[PDB]
């Protein structure tokens, strides 16, 4: 009914609605997503006391902490973010929705060497052999020197090779004016797409190799996933590339992907786009969408 | 049968110096723990737990990588405000704390270093200029280092084969140095000769610990054995008889009774040199423990750190595991504590050196 | 036993045991040998560790070898002749490198798990 | 000959006879001397022998061994020794932690039990 | 304590002898290596 509400003929409505659910004393999701609705658009004010009022009610969520630690931050107070973040990060564990925030917050605000630091205590506390490790190369160490990005990137390999994402950064920044096909077909054999085939098409794009590049982005596009990422960088390859008329049919084949197309959007936000800063005004998803990613 | 060398007369001037040194320090030592035993034991109880909780509280700190091979050995400065990393290289750096900021790149080691010490008295009495620190490489050359000149002052030669591990007598006038040739050397600075080889060990000597007194110093063997040498008498005490495997890490308690050797069997014993036997053998960790270093003041615990890519916090005389530092990919090759006691160094394989500090 | 430059030079046992390794893994069509390779194994990371003699008379031609497998955290020993290394490896002219190789499934996995932890365990 | 390879383990509940006799058959195939002290909550299986009957039996408790059946095994330390403590392998069911500390002391490896005992009230405080 | 046993021995018997203690064999047939063909 929210979400209904939310294209109706006024968002204030939308607003009453989330007030009547939370009204209705219901869980933690729609607590998250009445919070994300005061800070759509609304004081930063509001949008702690809803999280001091989640709180009050149950504290282990991490799309709540996450959206505490955004609010605390959008008023540039990175140190009250960062304690929010600490105090979720001990009280309530995950894999890496909120490390890799905390490590990115920690090398922005402040030194990196704490954020290399946060980065090796997540990959060792609760790994399970997990896709952080190209944050921890991509967001830490292709910032600095490049030889221990590259014996990163070996290490992250040599654990959970199959992973899609780590077999991309290896891909596409060991180096390509050689040693790169190399490295896509040994990626090949790991078979799969989280952005694998699409470094295999920007590889192709990257040598100006216009048919076989096409190819690929679209092979990997049409089925492989409903992807964000891969769908822009196809989109944007198509634009530059000489059509300059199926990039408007690519477009309104991705915007038009699928309707269920959250998932989109759970590769767009999760790569490039964020949520509730632009997302929020995209089509209509500011309420749910924003508490639903982070 | 014990073959015994007639010494030069700077043996033996240098024996009556360090005899002359180490007899004050034995009894202020003895003093000291006169004074430690009429505290009342629920001060020390509450001492001993106020530090339990703070090194339970040990985390990561800071984690900066060191060279682009791996890091050998990690030492402090005396004033707990440098700390240095030698690396397989041949470079040794010198970086701020607790910043953590490159402050000087040591040149000259064409090979692979294995340890770098500070003097005793480097940042407290010496001046920069003098010679500050030690190091030693697997070419065999041992190379003295003030804290102005990136450049060695001066180089130890004498050593054919690669020196394992350095370190600085408690004076800071005398240097040990293990050599694989099964011997281990003592030098003078002031006369710039080696003073003492000596020799004992069937195979070569890893690691060398002193004394706080200075009249004793603990060197661990490839042999499986550790032998305690008086430095006055030159004869060796105590054999420290019980090790399977390489004695990786001598350390000697502040407390000047307690001595733990960990050895490639992964364990750690403690041993007292009072009643010459062993008092414990700690099965310390997965993999064999690479240094042993007690607390520099009051020995409160015990610091071990393994190939296991983890260091481990034993209680003491409790012997109980503390805390485990995890969180090194590569195995931890080298650690130090801070001279306060609130940083712990370890320098690992993956090049990169973490500081762990109380919360 | 003489170059100290190689300096994770093996033991007798620990020879006996790797030479062994290496000629089930020549079996098992797991060995790459000579030093080119090596490298091309250590630049894929498809290499479990490898192997290399300690007698080649330029020695440093190999001593990259050991510098590459840091980069990739492979392990690395030497052994102390040429000849026995080329024996192993099912070839008759001196070998000064082999490489035993990852795949999936293998029956070798025990051996060679037990060889690397004993390889990286005497690295100093 | 060359020297003994121990392990020491630490598992919840050790209480069904299957798996009892299971570590005992196994033990004494691969000619594995070592004891296992039976405790609540503190079950500690010592293993003493070479290093292949080791890994065969590390397997065995590790990835053979159903423990939730939570109950689980938690690989404490393993190591070399020059001599054995024990000979066939014994069961010591120990009402209280001291008589077992005793127990070990006898023979005077009294720091598995410390090790094991320290990791039991660490998991504990988890 | 009134004073550590090396201590109490010390005190004067320093000299300039250093000694070769009782080496001790670390705990005959070397291992043939088997040549494959």
């Amino acid at each position: 009914a929210v979400k209904l509400e939310s294209e109706n003929d006024e968002y204030e409505r939308a607003r009453r609605l989330l007030a009547k659910a939370r009204s209705s004393a219901p869980t933690a999701r729609v607590f998250m997503k009445s919070v994300k609705l005061e800070w759509v658009q609304d004081n930063i004010r509001a949008a702690q006391d809803l999280c001091e009022e989640a709180l009050r009610h149950y504290e282990d969520f991490p799309k709540l902490w996450m959206m505490k630690g955004q609010i605390e931050e959008q008023k540039e107070m990175m140190e009250k973010a960062r304690e929010a973040y600490n105090q979720g990060l001990k009280k309530c564990p995950h894999s890496t929705p909120l490390w890799l925030l905390l490590s990115r917050l920690e090398e922005k605000i402040g030194q990196l060497t704490r954020a290399r630091a946060i980065l090796e205590k997540s990959r060792l506390k609760n790994p399970k052999n997990p896709g952080l490790w190209l944050e921890s190369v991509r967001l830490e160490y292709r910032a600095g020197l490049k030889n221990i990005a590259n014996t990163l990137m070996a290490k992250a390999l040599q654990e959970c090779p199959n992973s899609g994402i780590l077999w991309s950064e290896a891909i596409f920044l060991e180096a390509r004016p050689q040693r790169r096909t190399k490295s896509v077909d040994a990626l090949k054999k790991c078979e799969h797409d989280p952005h694998v085939l699409l470094a295999v098409a920007k590889l192709f794009w990257s040598q100006r190799k216009i048919t076989k590049a096409r190819e690929w982005f679209h092979r990997t596009v049409k089925i492989d996933s409903d992807l964000g990422d891969a769908w822009a960088f196809f989109y944007k390859f198509e634009l530059q590339h000489g059509t300059e008329e199926q990039q408007e049919e690519v477009r309104k084949r991705c915007e038009s992907a699928e309707p269920r197309h959250g998932e989109l959007w759970c590769a767009v936000s999760k790569d490039i786009a964020n949520w509730q800063k632009k997302i929020g005004d995209i089509l209509r998803l500011v309420a749910g969408r924003i508490k639903n990613t982070f | 049968q014990t073959w015994y060398h007639e010494g030069p007369n700077s043996l033996k001037v240098a024996r009556l110096w360090i005899a002359n040194y180490s007899l004050p320090r034995a009894m202020k030592r003895l003093e000291e723990a006169r004074l430690h035993k009429e505290i009342p034991e629920t001060t020390r109880t509450s001492q001993m737990q106020e530090l339990h909780k703070s090194l339970r509280s040990l985390n990561n700190f800071c984690s900066q990588i060191g060279d682009d091979r791996p890091i050998s050995y990690c030492h402090f400065s005396p004033n707990s405000k440098m700390l240095a990393t030698a690396c397989w290289s041949g470079l040794c750096k010198l970086w701020s704390v607790p910043d953590c900021n490159l402050l000087h790149t040591l040149r000259g080691h064409n090979t692979n270093v294995g340890a770098i010490v500070f003097h005793p008295k480097s940042t407290v009495s010496l001046d920069p200029k003098d010679v500050n620190l030690a190091s030693c490489a697997a070419d065999g050359s041992v190379k003295l280092w003030s804290l102005d000149s990136d450049e060695p002052v001066a180089d130890i030669e004498g050593h054919t084969v690669r020196v394992a591990r350095v370190m600085w007598h408690p004076s800071g006038r005398f240097l040990g140095t293990t050599c694989y040739d099964r011997s281990w050397r003592l030098w003078d600075l002031e006369a710039q000769e080696e003073i003492l080889h000596q020799e004992g060990h069937s195979m070569g000597v890893y690691d060398i610990a002193f004394h706080q007194d200075g009249s004793l110093a603990g060197t661990g063997g490839l042999d499986a054995f550790g032998r305690v040498w008086d430095l006055r008498t030159g004869r060796c005490i105590m054999f420290l008889e019980g090790h399977l495997k390489e004695i990786y890490g001598i350390n000697f308690s502040p407390n000047g009774y307690h001595i733990a050797t960990g050895s490639g069997d992964n364990t750690c014993k403690v041993w007292d040199l009072r009643q010459r036997r062993c008092v414990y053998t700690i099965p310390a960790h997965q993999n064999l423990v690479t240094g042993v270093k007690f607390e520099p003041i009051h020995g409160n615990f015990l610091l071990t750190g393994a190939y296991d890519n983890t260091a481990k916090i034993w209680t003491h005389p409790g012997w109980s595991p503390l805390k485990t530092l995890a969180g090194h990919e590569g195995k931890v090759m080298g650690l130090d504590i801070s001279s306060d006691g609130q940083l712990i160094a370890t320098c690992s394989y993956d090049r990169t050196f973490k500081l762990w500090m109380a919360e | 036993d003489v170059n100290p430059k190689a300096y994770p030079l093996a033991d007798a046992h620990l020879t006996k045991k790797l030479l062994d390794l290496v000629q089930q893994s020549c079996n098992y069509k797991q060995l790459r040998k000579g030093a080119n390779e090596a490298t091309k194994t250590l630049n894929r990371g498809i290499s479990e560790f490898i192997v290399m003699a300690a007698d080649a008379e330029p020695l440093e031609i190999i001593l990259h070898l050991p510098l590459l497998c840091e980069d990739k955290n492979v392990p690395y020993v030497f052994v102390r002749s040429k000849q026995a290394l080329g024996r192993a490896c099912g070839v008759s002219r001196p070998v000064i490198a082999c490489s035993v190789t990852i795949k999936e499934g293998s029956q070798l996995k025990q051996q060679i798990q037990s060889i690397q932890q004993s390889i990286e365990r005497l690295l100093v | 000959s060359q020297g003994v390879h121990i392990s020491v383990y630490r598992v919840r509940n050790l209480s069904n006879p299957a798996k009892k006799f299971k570590i005992e058959a196994n033990a004494g195939q691969l000619y594995l001397t070592g004891v296992v002290v039976l405790h609540k909550d503190v079950n500690v299986v010592v293993v003493e022998g070479g290093p292949k009957a080791q890994k065969k039996f590390k397997r065995l408790m590790l990835h053979r061994i159903k423990w939730d059946e939570t109950n689980k095994c938690v690989l404490v330390w393993e190591g070399t020794a020059k001599d054995r403590s024990f000979g066939e392998m014994k069961f010591k069911q120990c009402p209280t932690e001291n008589m077992a500390r005793e127990h070990f002391k006898k023979h005077g490896a009294e720091h598995y039990w410390d090790l094991a005992l320290s990791e039991s009230v660490l998991e504990s405080t988890d | 304590p009134e004073i550590e046993w090396w201590d109490s021995y010390i005190i004067f018997g320093i000299t300039n002898l250093v000694e070769h203690p009782a080496q001790l064999n670390p705990p005959d047939t070397p291992v043939t290596l088997g040549v494959y063909l």
